[PDB]
């Protein structure tokens, strides 16, 4: 995007990437277990913002304790997309018990 | 509860005794059991052999850890040392846990 004194204007660019990894070895917070907003829309003609990514460590106070840790995201291998190529993934589930419909 | 691992088949107790040695039974016959016996104990050295084996460290925390140091500064004994005398002491006790993994 391209801002001039207004009249902004979106001109696609070519050669920027985009970069992807699944941790598959929990080694992040995991963010996932709550309930938070952003997820995928209920309805298919809906168009989503993907969230922010942020985590919370141990704390006194406002202040940080020393055992907190900080990761860098960037420090893990992943993969780099052009337009024109795909990021694809297959994940198996453990076993688990069914949930129980019936009442 | 005091901690450790709790198993239900604990390596096996190692019981160990003297085997008594009457001490100058009187020449006429006397059902009554012997109250004297020679006075001796027994001595030797004793070897036991643990493997343990390790869940290795594996994380991609930026920031350093915390680790178990020994203080740099000078003092009478040495921790962890025999003193003067030839005593050897503990100085503090020793958690093991130093190490962080998230949550």
């Amino acid at each position: 995007v391209t801002q001039n004194d207004g009249t902004t204007t979106i001109a696609n660019n070519l050669t920027s990437t985009v970069q992807v990894f699944t941790d598959s070895e929990y080694q992040l917070p995991y963010v996932l277990g709550s309930a938070h907003q952003g997820c995928l829309p209920p309805f298919p003609a809906d168009v989503f913002m993907v969230p922010q990514y942020g985590y919370l460590t141990l704390n006194n106070g406002s202040q940080a304790v020393g055992r907190s840790s900080f990761y860098c995201l960037e420090y893990f291998p992943s993969q780099m997309l052009r337009t024109g190529n795909n990021f694809t993934f297959s994940y198996t589930f453990e076993d688990v018990p069914f949930h129980s419909s019936y009442a | 509860l005091m901690g450790g691992f709790g198993l239900k088949h604990p390596p096996p107790q190692i019981l160990i005794k003297n085997t008594p040695v009457p001490a100058n039974p009187s020449t006429t016959f006397s059902a009554a059991k012997f109250a004297s016996f020679i006075t001796q104990y027994s001595t030797g050295q004793v070897s036991v052999e643990i493997e343990w084996e390790l869940q290795k460290e594996n994380s991609k925390r930026w920031n350093p850890e915390i680790q178990y140091t020994s203080n740099y500064n000078k003092s009478v004994n040495v921790d962890f040392t025999v003193d003067t005398n030839g005593v050897y002491s503990e100085p503090r006790p020793i958690g093991t846990r130093y190490l962080t993994r998230n949550l």
